[PDB]
């Protein structure tokens, strides 16, 4: 691919989601989805290998159900309203029709199925594109229609998005697969609390991208893309294993780190609506992301995998990778717990 | 919640009214840790990359500093702002509406009764 | 809900102009120039109540006063005219550029019997006033009283008390 | 009513002439023949050309639609911006185009 | 610039004179004085009704009859 | 027709104002001939 | 409502249906799709015609346009598909199972 | 009957949607949306819209399935129960949904809908010496400045995706 | 989040196509424009929970206007009473019904 | 889904077991059919009668399951003379789990379902009992 049609290509990506977040008009919002799909299809075909070409096409026609349904979502909303205006729906047919359609774009519980299957498929820099710019778009658009959400289709959209997300991360080994399950659970943790406050709604958007760009930064650096190749970069540098052992603690919830900022938060926003029993089972069940969280960091750095003998080649070339923002990106999703009310700024 | 009073004023990252706020001091311990964040993110920088960590560098040290100094102390103004907005539309609203908050009559404890609960 | 007020048949009878659309358009412009008061006046009554039911006598006021045109076309210059709509009637879109000589004949027997001048270009499309005695409805949309906004937010902005009230923090 | 009826009777006209040309010679009696090109055993091998001068073909002629009212749309009041977005949108076809032969599209059917 | 140009008119005249033609079409309009007379010419055509205002009793421009001197005229597109 | 049937009012508006509404053309065509219904709502149509 | 509307929204309906049970094929789960866009087109241009939305008749043009133009990069997807397996069955699309 | 029209077109309609959604071949499939293409124009015709029908005959059926049964030929190699199965039940329910709103004038599914004809909420008035649909889209280039520029956006882009994901290299 | 670009920066990019009442080439109105209207003006700043609490009498006349429920409903009770008293002989259309009436114009 | 929950908590506890049976063999039913059309659709069966087999067997486990909690939970509030008190539910929620460890044809299935599920009705009766909300309406 030519360098000059990348960068266009990425600015019509840009451009589409900045289209959805800025436009007051239902269609505009339909033309920013199909260009955001239709510019985002050749980045997951850069290496023209079979599997990228398959999950192309499962993403394809996953976006197209999910923007057809959209489109009939607004076309309801035109009859029974007459106006185009992105606010509140005015029939809960077209709620629901909505609802679902921007779970399906989400990849939420359970139209998650194509979430683990494209991001295999596909290089880790378009993966990274996928699990972190996709999703901004359609969680602007569930926010501004949130006084017409159905409550129990939102709640259970989430506790399944949880529940899913664990249970799968559960059985990997390959490191794309997990991180599109975390992005399931964490997805569940981000709706769950959106009818409640969705300042943190957006402030775990935030923390999801801070910490989705550092991981799949490091595993670009390291060039890993299975559990044995992270084990294996004990030998090649120390420090990349301390980096992913610390961010892989801070996406687990652990306190101080920062991963434990969002979800605390999100329970002091459901036990002032006198909601216990729903954030008590998410913590429960996001135990299991901490899990296979613990699992990767007990393979990669705690413990050393043994290595091979053309490793010490290796030993003799410094990396030449362009690790931008990855101190930043490290820094700032590890050590954000005392500066927590700062998230006032998103209000 | 707020999304109706930043509706008049759109995209208005310090309005007017936040600067009849005092602005955060220099010497704040808040913009001491993000500055004490810059520093340890040039630390990493170059620790990843095979340098002497506290040695090499300094300028880029320098340059990581100031520019988290930087963007904290225009995010922490935002945050007090905020918080002045909220706690300014609370006390409004309960001073437009003095029925929904009626004082207690608040009563010493030669009036009231507690059940005794004895440890045995 | 409520019942709809309907006038009763005998207000709806009028003398109508019982005439075909070549016989209006071959005299449209001089119907124009003529009878303008009273088409006027009722378009403004039309335009301001947003009813027809209140301009009903309004409306009959037209169909006098067209009539009282096209005597005057009946008793004076009744042959040029019926020339004239004819010619226009033949064609199918009702062209006024292939009727010129019989407009030339029917235009110089009305201004040599009548007076009357045809309009210019762009002398109909003018927007005119007109001085009527009917008082101007203050509520035309019978739109009933609008909600009370609510209140604004007035007063300086004083710090927060006690910083940010976020469990431990004390700023 | 008169357009249905014409296109009822330009069909029915169709039929009554594919009927009698499929069947006037079938009740004539002749002798058959057996079940049995050069390409009869080879499979159909896919061509990348005549594909790409199709969607080549359906992406200019969605950009025709887009500019087709452009006869209605000459008798506006903003005649500057009508002028600008018309220009505009044969550039931009244009640009599609030159683009298209600048890359390579449009060789061996060019 | 103008070995060049007799190049490509010599291999090229095609694609020379559809950037001639091209060119001539976005340059045209900005110097012709003539689009001005296109603007109030579709300004000038009656699709709606000219719906008369209320007389208040002070508007001294605007006409009471179609035939009254006031209110725009129309000499500049009868003559051209 | 409706002297009969409980519970109804003759001319009752189907509308909370009392502004003037324009006429929907079932309200006026409803009790007419099916010939007068399609010359009246599909002539200009079908009308070559 | 109007009865057109039910019998629109009953195409919509059936040409969902049809496209989420795949049989054999993946361009007729495209024709589906494309069926499923004409429903739209039809249902938007009778409620935009029947309430004299005069600017809102600028849309379904669009909604042509921008979808149209997505079936085309379908189709694109389908030759690749056509490139590797030799056919363009959907049972060929599980090399991501694991 | 001449008044129910289009409700009659619509019943083909949907009955042309069934020619598809059993999925029998690309083929007839494509022939049976292409009878739905038709239909609707139709439809839409008697409605007024009459660009809008010549737009899905011009450029739905002769600009885009035009290419999916060209792309059609290039597959599906020439030479079911399932196919006739569910054909035979979407024209039984639909028949139903005719009969019963046929039978009371007044059914629910999802919608309250009504059994009278489509003529009822045709408008009385006249629109004058134009086409209000026909200036309506018109306006694209006098009101639509972003619309146009994102369209045309989105088709530069798409062309450039379509060459360059058929590459292969 | 909602970035509204349009309004910080006073450009107008979809707020024309937004509404049904908003100016339309030629100034052709719209079958509910009035209604819409009404609507608007009382909704216009008050929130969303107290507009659809507070003038829930103009949205329901604007949904009347535009789908038509209750009136079809009325004209279906009108056909049907017909029907069954022209079955039971106990009513006869009028001439002026019937397609003699020689009409006004 | 939300009718068949509320005509069982109309019957008033302890007063008739055969309409509380009946509801509760219809809410088991319901979540019967729902996995079974679940395990049917991602696990394609290798033939239509598997298929239906299948479905009867998970509905049939379900139903069984709700009517012997709901049988029990009754007979049990009302021998002991008690209904407002989740023992009763515990009690019948053991009586499911060996339902299901009689329907899985194993004994730790059976009291790994009696202990959660004893614990999981408790609860369900003490949030009747006390109000809480697990879909709760935002109030704040």
């Amino acid at each position: 691919m030519n360098p000059i049609i990348l960068i266009i290509i990425l600015m019509t990506v840009m451009l589409g989601t900045i289209i959805v977040m800025i436009s007051t008009h239902w269609l505009l919002i339909w033309i920013g989805f199909e260009m955001n799909m239709l510019a985002i299809i050749p980045i997951m075909m850069k290496k023209h290998n079979p599997r990228a070409t398959e999950a192309s096409t499962k993403y394809f026609l996953t976006q197209s159900t999910a923007s057809m349904l959209l489109m009939m979502a607004i076309i309801i909303n035109l009859m029974f309203s007459g106006q185009w205006t992105v606010m509140k729906l005015f029939n809960p047919m077209a709620s629901m029709l909505m609802t679902m359609a921007l779970a399906m774009k989400l990849g939420m519980a359970p139209f998650h199925f194509w979430v683990p299957e494209v991001t295999q498929g596909i290089p880790l820099s378009s993966g990274l594109i996928l699990l972190t710019w996709q999703k901004l778009a359609p969680m602007s658009v569930l926010y501004q229609i949130l006084p017409s959400i159905n409550l129990d289709l939102i709640l259970t959209l989430s506790i399944l998005s949880i529940t899913i997300g664990g249970w799968g991360g559960l059985n990997q080994t390959q490191l794309r697969k997990i991180m599109a399950y975390s992005s399931i659970a964490h997805m569940g943790w981000m709706t769950a609390v959106l009818l409640y406050n969705p300042t943190m709604t957006l402030l775990n958007l935030i923390i999801y991208i801070i910490m989705t760009s550092t991981m799949f930064t490091l595993f670009m650096a390291n060039s890993t893309t299975t559990t044995l190749s992270l084990s294996h970069t004990w030998n090649k540098a120390p420090i990349m294993t301390i980096l992913v052992l610390i961010t892989l603690l801070s996406m687990g919830g652990l306190p101080p780190l920062s991963g434990f900022m969002p979800k605390w938060m999100i329970i002091q926003e459901m036990t002032k609506n006198d909601s216990i029993i729903l954030p008590t089972l998410m913590a429960i069940t996001a135990l299991l992301n901490l899990y296979f969280y613990m699992r990767l960091t007990y393979s990669t750095a705690l413990t050393m995998f043994p290595s091979t003998n053309n490793m010490k080649m290796k030993w003799q070339f410094p990396t030449t990778k362009r690790m931008t923002l990855l101190p930043t990106m490290t820094v700032l999703s590890t050590m954000l717990l005392p500066l927590t009310p700062i998230l006032s700024i998103l209000e | 919640m707020m999304t109706g009073r930043q509706a008049r004023a759109p995209l208005q990252f310090l309005p007017d009214e936040a600067r009849s706020l005092p602005p955060p001091k220099l010497t704040d311990p808040r913009l001491a840790y993000i500055g004490f964040l810059g520093y340890c993110s040039g630390l990493i920088d170059n620790a990843i990359r095979r340098r002497p960590v506290l040695s090499a560098g300094l300028h880029r040290q320098f340059l990581y500093i100031t520019s988290f100094v930087f963007v904290g102390y225009y995010l922490l103004k935002r945050q007090d702002y905020m918080y002045a907005v909220r706690d300014h539309d609370m006390f409004s609203y309960i001073k437009s509406h003095p029925e929904d908050f009626p004082e207690k009559d608040k009563k010493t404890y030669r009036e009231v009764f507690e059940e005794f609960h004895p440890v045995r | 809900p409520g019942i709809v007020e309907l006038p009763s048949l005998e207000d709806l009878k009028v003398q109508e102009v019982k005439v075909s659309s070549s016989v209006l358009k071959a005299a449209a412009h001089h119907y124009g120039a003529q009878c303008d008061k009273p088409n006027k006046e009722f378009m403004l009554c039309r335009w301001e109540e947003k009813d027809p039911r209140r301009c009903l006598e309004e409306g009959k006021l037209v169909n006098q006063c067209a009539l009282e045109f096209f005597r005057q076309i009946k008793r004076h210059c009744a042959e040029p005219f019926t020339e004239y709509w004819t010619c226009i009637d033949y064609s199918g879109l009702q062209l006024f550029r292939r009727c010129r000589k019989e407009q030339a004949q029917f235009d110089k027997c009305v201004l040599d019997k009548l007076g009357w001048v045809r309009p210019d270009l762009g002398e109909l499309s003018k927007v005119t006033k007109v001085k009527t005695d009917r008082p101007l409805p203050e509520n035309p949309y019978h739109s009933r009283a609008r909600p009370e906004p609510n209140p604004e937010v007035e007063g300086d902005l004083k710090p927060a008390r006690h910083g940010s009230r976020l469990f431990f923090w004390t700023m | 009513m008169n357009l249905m009826i014409t296109l009822l009777t330009n069909f029915t006209l169709a039929t009554l002439l594919v009927t009698i040309a499929f069947w006037l010679p079938q009740l004539n009696v002749y002798s058959e023949k057996t079940s049995p090109d050069p390409m009869g055993s080879a499979r159909l091998p896919f061509s990348m050309k005549f594909f790409l001068v199709a969607i080549t073909f359906l992406l200019f002629d969605l950009e025709i639609a887009l500019l087709l009212p452009l006869p209605w749309a000459s008798q506006t009041t903003n005649l500057n911006t009508m002028l600008t977005m018309a220009l505009l949108l044969i550039f931009l076809l244009a640009v599609s185009l030159a683009y298209e032969w600048t890359q390579k599209g449009l060789e061996w059917t060019e | 610039v103008a070995a060049f140009l007799k190049n490509v008119w010599a291999k090229e005249p095609v694609l020379v004179a559809s950037f001639a033609i091209a060119g001539l079409a976005v340059i045209l309009p900005t110097l012709s004085p003539y689009t001005k007379y296109s603007l109030m010419i579709n300004r000038a055509t009656p699709y709606n009704y000219p719906v008369p205002l209320r007389d208040d009793g002070n508007m001294p421009d605007v006409p009471s009859h179609p035939q009254d001197p006031q209110g725009p005229s129309l000499e500049w597109l009868k003559r051209l | 027709i409706m002297k009969d049937v409980p519970g109804w009012k003759v001319g009752e508006s189907v509308f909370h104002t009392t502004r003037w509404v324009t006429p929907m053309m079932g309200e006026l065509y409803g009790l007419r001939t099916g010939e007068e219904i399609l010359s009246s709502t599909y002539g200009f149509i079908w009308y070559t | 409502m109007s009865l057109v509307y039910m019998n629109i929204m009953m195409a919509f309906t059936v040409s969902l249906t049809g496209l989420l049970m795949y049989r054999s094929h993946l361009m007729s789960s495209l024709l589906c799709l494309e069926g499923m866009m004409l429903s739209l087109f039809i249902l938007a241009t009778l409620m935009i015609l029947n309430s004299h939305f005069t600017l809102a008749s600028m849309m379904p043009i669009i909604l042509l346009v921008f979808a149209a133009c997505e079936a085309a990069l379908g189709l694109s997807l389908l030759v690749m598909v056509s490139n590797t397996y030799g056919t363009d069955y959907v049972q060929n699309l599980n090399l991501l199972q694991c | 009957m001449m008044t129910y029209i289009v409700f009659i077109l619509s019943i083909i309609f949907v009955m042309g949607f069934v020619g598809f959604s059993s999925k029998p071949s690309p083929i007839y499939g494509g022939l049976g949306l292409i009878v739905s293409g038709g239909v609707g124009c139709g439809i839409v015709l008697n409605f007024g819209g009459s660009f809008l029908g010549l737009m899905v005959f011009l450029i739905y059926l002769g600009g885009m399935m035009v290419v999916f049964g060209y792309t059609t030929a290039m597959a599906t190699e020439q030479y079911n129960k399932v196919v006739l199965g569910t054909f035979i039940t979407g024209l039984l329910m639909e028949f139903l949904m005719v009969y019963y709103v046929l039978k009371d004038k007044e059914v629910e599914i999802v919608f309250k809908f009504n059994g009278m004809g489509d003529w009822v909420i045709y408008d009385t008035g006249d629109s004058g010496f134009f086409s209000e649909e026909a200036m309506g889209i018109a306006a694209l280039y006098s009101y639509g400045t972003w619309l146009v520029i994102v369209t045309g956006w989105s088709l530069l882009i798409g062309v450039v995706v379509i060459m360059e994901i058929t590459r292969g290299n | 989040p909602f970035f509204d670009v349009q309004k910080k920066l006073g450009v107008d990019l979809d707020h024309w196509m937004t509404i049904q009442s908003a100016e339309q080439p030629h100034r052709i109105p719209a079958r509910c424009h009035a209604f819409e209207k009404e609507w608007i003006e009382c909704a216009h700043g008050i929130g969303s929970i107290r507009a659809e609490k507070e003038c829930k009498i103009e949205f329901e006349d604007f949904r009347e206007c535009l789908l038509r429920q209750k009136t079809m409903k009325r004209l279906n009770a009108i056909k049907r009473q017909r029907d069954k008293l022209i079955k039971e002989g106990k009513y006869t259309p009028p001439p002026h019904h019937s397609g003699q009436e020689d009409l006004r114009p | 889904a939300k009718t068949l929950l509320h005509q069982y908590w109309d019957i008033p506890e302890g007063t008739e077991c055969h309409r509380k049976t009946y509801a509760a063999t219809s809410i088991g039913g319901a979540s019967g059919l729902v996995v079974s059309a679940y395990s049917v659709a991602l696990k394609t069966p290798t033939s239509f009668l598997e298929g239906v087999a299948r479905t009867g067997r998970y509905t049939f486990t379900a139903a069984a399951i709700g009517a012997i909690f709901g049988l029990t939970s009754c007979i049990s509030a009302q021998v002991r003379e008690k209904p407002d008190d989740p023992l009763n539910y515990l009690i019948g929620g053991c009586a499911g789990g060996l339902t299901l460890g009689a329907r899985t044809r194993s004994y730790g299935i059976g009291a790994a379902a009696c202990a959660y599920m004893g614990l999981t009705a408790a609860l369900v009766k003490m949030g009747q009992l006390e109000g809480w909300k697990v879909f709760a309406e935002p109030k704040v």
